[PDB]
């Protein structure tokens, strides 16, 4: 029983192209975007995500990450050594 | 419901206390992004002591007044001093005073990660005119910082 | 045994042991477990000794 | 008169004009002219240009936008912008003992070695046009540097804009 | 007039009970301490692997709770030296948080080395002046 | 007078000094009290003391070396105290005008520079009190490049 | 006048400059520099700050809390409540002859050597700031307990707020 | 005048939690000097730098893939000989190297740290060879 790999759509993620299907979300307090497919979002940002916790992870080669995790209201980050938060609406 | 600037910050206070520091003697420069902030050393401590007069908190008290005013990663704390006896006493000297200076400014709420202190006692002089002693222009104190976004 | 040193000038240095017992070395003499000094720093508590060890102060 | 491109590179005679059509007074022109003639109206004109004035103990330092004071990528001399480098020169005639260092720097767009002599160039035009104004070639010297030092963040527009600089410094 | 001299500001039920939380938390760990100490005495210090030299003793105060590269390329910069990185970074990254007031700078990177455990390892070469982050060979 | 002393093994001494002597003692001397009002240099080589009580009042020049449970320096003006190399696990050191004192602390040091004077350590003992009146000034004076230097502590970090 | 930081460690002049003020009467400003001397006016004011007096038989014994007049898990003297420091002086200026014992407490929470730690250095710091203010050496004694013997009960806050303390104690 | 630090205990509940996380977090580091294990630096078997003249050359190298490849073009790019010695596995071992501005002993170093216990690089400088030795 070998585990899946990952998801492809990361890819497309870490590119900023939004999957098909989904709809946005709005994300206020940082540099981030996420987009909703499955009940699932997909966030394309630089920072580093601290509390929620993710299911599946990407980087590029210029330092942007990819992430896919469950929905949740609210997001903790650190931006340069201080821990923040981010607030994402549209749910 | 956002906010709309960054809290406790505003860009005619900051003119004003520029202003008035330029006024009171403590030099304050900006080029690009960079801020130097410059202090005689005769305006805070004792002759050639690392002991702060009591008069001298309302003046840091100003200082950390203005430095609340920015966003910043790290601050320096650079200082320097005369020729006095010998140099391993001028660069103690000098670390004295930049761990005092540096203790009271992080008391003080200066919303900084690190603040680095330095003690280069008389290596560094920026006028050749070097007659006095605490009261020669190239002994003082420097913090340096650069304005994040 | 074990050795530490317990006050030091330039050109010799005064020693307690274990046991209990003080001892005067030169830069050249003879001390037993450890064998020839040649080396006494002044600025710092440190005697080297020809087997490869140093003599500080007790902690 | 004046003439637009550089007065044929000739010391140009200002007061004289003016105490001359102040008199249909006297006094009154020759205040106008020390007024005019002093140290910090020759600041505060470079202040209404673009060109940052800093001092510093002994060392004296002029901030010039490449943006401004050149044509677009190349190492030519923008000629509308004239006053500016004679209140350059004009305030550079204050300190006659002194050695003079230029240095050019650019943003993080491009090649190292492109940035190297793109700056270079502009230095060496810099200094150049420095030297064609009377001061010697002993006291002068020219470097170009890429983004090495910067100023400002490179990963912004004004940040990065702020990066394009000549920097004169001199005792 | 009788008094009794601490008199404090006027204090807050949750701040209380957080503090009763905290000193019990605050003795397990010490009863946990002595046990694995007693257990596992160490014999080696990591002074060998970072020594001091001079331009180490510049101070720092700091408070950071972010990832370990930038802040150890931080504490090189301002120390002088050159970084250098060894080792794949790993996909969960590193985490650390230091909340430090005046002290070195050799002692600040000692502190980092022995919070980031079995992850990653902090050396230092004063002849040629460089400090390394090394990650360890897992995964 | 100049004097030159190679060996004095004594349980007990007392010196007191008036004039301009230039005196060096060797041996093992139980020093117990010290007083200088003239302009004289004494140094004693090794001692092995319990208490000892210093004072110098006018231009004295002492260098002491060996071990002092507990230390007492006064010093009034244009005195140089040279108590480097002396391990002392008290000391109580005050400076008046013009002096200089440079201590080796081990326990406790408790200093106090009034005016325009100069106390130096060379030793971080494990508990330190400086005081400062009008211009004088305790310093570190240490090497910064010594491969065993110590750290401040949570119980030693005091900041002029 | 009076500098704020201990006054350079001099004896103050206080009545001089309160009967040269009350004059424009002199027995008036005599009558009130002998009450402000009392040793009950001291006490007083002792009262107003928070220090805590108690005399039973011939032992006198004071009571200064470390969460005022110490800064937070130092043992740095807090130089905010210098007027507190200088009342124990001028109290402690009436008994030439005595000696002085002082005692360092602190509550529960923590490691047996850091609390022995930390009590140590209170009381050595305390030590030392009566000895450079004229007191000698010979009559004082510093010593530094933990949670031994405590007045409260340290399982409630109010209780163990109390318990972190300064004693001194003279015949 | 002096001011107090804003954040400052002064309430009695809020000293006994701060003093309650210093000594939580001085066990901490109790625990990780008990946990954390060294080696010294006379026996830490890792490749130095070999100071020759053609090695402090700069580079810029992004790859991942194969060690033998990368080291012998970073043998022939220092103008080098370079032999192996030893068998290649079935699953080759595999590095990843990406920096901008690096040297190549540095990069050599890097190299000889990711292979780990299967491989080995030597440097030979006076006659100027690269070995890489594997793992029996």
């Amino acid at each position: 029983g070998i585990p899946p790999s990952a998801n492809d759509l990361l890819l497309h993620v870490l590119e900023g192209v939004p999957p098909p299907g989904s709809r946005r979300l709005v994300v206020s307090g940082g540099d981030a975007r996420a987009w909703l497919s499955n009940e699932k979002m997909y966030v394309r940002t630089n920072l580093t995500i601290l509390s929620p916790g993710w299911l599946a992870s990407m980087t590029s080669a210029d330092g942007t990450h990819a992430y896919e995790m469950q929905k949740s209201p609210v997001l903790l980050v650190s931006w340069h050594g201080k821990v923040m938060q981010l607030k994402v609406e549209g749910l | 419901k956002l906010p709309c600037r960054v809290d406790g910050a505003c860009d005619a206070t900051i003119i004003k206390m520029m202003t008035d520091l330029n006024k009171k003697g403590i030099k304050v420069a900006s080029v690009g992004q960079n801020y130097l902030i410059s202090i005689p050393a005769s305006a805070l401590f004792a002759d050639q002591s690392p002991r702060l007069n009591w008069a001298s908190y309302s003046l840091l008290n100003e200082i950390a007044a203005f430095l609340k005013q920015f966003r910043k990663i790290a601050i320096t704390v650079t200082s320097y001093s005369s020729k006095y006896v010998s140099v391993k006493r001028e660069r103690a000297l000098t670390l004295a005073r930049s761990r005092v200076v540096s203790e009271y400014l992080w008391s003080q709420g200066v919303d900084s990660r690190i603040i680095f202190t330095q003690g280069l006692g008389s290596d560094k002089p920026i006028t050749s005119y070097t007659l006095g002693g605490d009261r020669s222009p190239n002994a003082r104190v420097e913090i340096t910082f650069r304005r994040a976004v | 045994i074990i050795y530490y040193i317990q006050a030091v000038i330039p050109g010799r240095a005064w020693l307690i042991g274990s046991n209990g017992s003080t001892l005067t070395v030169r830069e050249g003499s003879k001390i037993p477990g450890y064998g020839m000094v040649k080396l006494i720093d002044s600025l710092q508590g440190r005697i080297l000794t020809s087997s490869g060890q140093v003599i500080k102060f007790s902690q | 008169c004046f003439h637009p491109p550089y007065n044929n590179f000739q010391p140009d005679r200002r007061a004289v004009k003016r105490v001359g059509v102040d008199t249909g007074g006297g006094t009154v022109g020759l205040v106008a002219s020390i007024y005019r003639d002093s140290k910090r109206k020759i600041i505060r004109d470079l202040q209404k240009q673009d060109i940052q004035y800093v001092e510093y103990g002994d060392t004296r330092t002029l901030i010039i936008p490449t943006d401004k004071y050149f044509m677009f990528s190349s190492p030519r001399l923008n000629e509308i912008c004239y006053p500016g480098l004679n209140n350059v020169i004009r305030l550079l005639n204050f300190y006659p003992q002194s050695t003079i260092y230029v240095a050019g720097f650019t943003d993080n767009v491009g090649s190292r070695s492109h940035k190297r002599k793109l700056s270079q160039a502009q230095a060496e035009t810099m200094m150049t046009f420095l030297w064609a104004n009377g001061i010697a070639a002993k006291r002068l010297k020219a470097e170009g540097y890429g983004d090495k030092n910067a100023i400002s963040d490179n990963a912004i527009i004004h940040g990065s804009a702020q990066n394009r600089r000549i920097e004169i410094q001199w005792f | 007039k009788f008094k009794k001299p601490p008199i404090n500001n006027p204090s807050d039920d949750a701040t209380i009970k957080l503090a009763e939380a905290a000193v019990s938390v605050s003795d397990s760990m010490l009863e946990m301490a002595k046990v694995e100490k007693v257990i596992t005495p160490p014999s080696k210090d990591n002074t060998l692997t970072i020594p001091n030299a001079y331009n180490l003793q510049a101070r720092a105060s700091v408070d950071w709770s972010g990832p370990i590269e930038e802040l150890t390329a931080r504490i090189a910069k301002a120390a002088h030296f050159r970084f250098r990185v060894l080792g794949k970074s790993p996909s969960v990254p590193v985490l650390i948080s230091i909340s430090t007031k005046d002290e070195s700078l050799a002692e600040i990177l000692r502190d980092i080395d022995y919070q980031a455990g079995k992850k990653a390892s902090i050396h230092v070469y004063p002849n040629s002046q460089v400090v390394e982050l090394r990650y360890a060979k897992i995964y | 007078g100049v004097t030159q002393i190679n060996g004095v093994s004594s349980r007990n001494l007392q010196i007191v000094l008036k004039g301009d002597p230039k005196v060096l003692i060797s041996g093992f001397v139980n020093l117990r009290q010290l007083d200088m009002y003239g302009k004289g240099t004494l140094s004693l080589y090794w001692i092995k003391s319990d208490t000892l009580t210093i004072r110098a009042k006018k231009a004295a020049k002492i260098q002491l070396a060996g071990i002092v449970n507990r230390l007492d320096v006064e010093l009034w003006d244009f005195a140089q105290f040279k108590g480097k190399y002396l391990r002392a696990q008290r000391s109580f050191v005050k400076t008046h005008d013009k002096s200089v004192a440079e201590i080796s602390a081990v326990n406790h040091q408790s200093s106090l520079a009034t005016d325009a004077s100069d106390i130096y350590y060379y030793n971080l003992s494990k508990t330190r009190a400086d005081f400062m009146a009008f211009n004088g000034s305790v310093l570190d004076m240490r090497e910064w490049g010594q491969s065993d230097l110590k750290d401040f502590d949570r119980y030693n970090k005091q900041f002029p």
